[PDB]
């Protein structure tokens, strides 16, 4: 949340 | 200015998939390091350009 | 130093292939612009740090 | 410049 990573954008489900 | 992307753009960038494409996890892990570099460079330039402004204000005055 | 990659590293980076991976053309054309920013940022920090060194030399001497 | 990753012949160097 304070350090952007593209895996934070993987589908939740 | 002369910079094309922000870190934000690296984070948001999406790619379509093709039949035999780049490994996505590898691309994305790579881009995560690119994000860090854009964050670092942007912070370095802000600090350097402010330092310069401040040193010039000092030098050019009594 | 604090930077992970050079522009040359972005150009030379290899990725595996996978079925349903990222479109290589799209990733590459995106990395074209990333590379240009790495070149610009490297040149910017160099220009700025060199100017700072010159201003400090002027300021700290008679 | 020379570092255009989308050069059609990038594979000649990288
Ligand atoms: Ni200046």
């Amino acid at each position: 949340i304070l350090r952007r990573s593209r895996s934070d954008r993987k589908k939740l489900a | 200015g002369a910079i094309i992307f922000s870190a934000k753009d690296i984070f948001e960038q999406e790619f379509g998939r093709e039949v035999r494409g780049y490994n996505k996890v590898e691309v994305d892990e790579f881009l995560d390091d690119v994000i860090k570099d854009y964050e670092t460079y942007a912070a370095l330039v802000k600090s350097l350009r402010q330092e310069i402004a401040d040193l010039k204000e000092e030098l050019t005055r009594k």
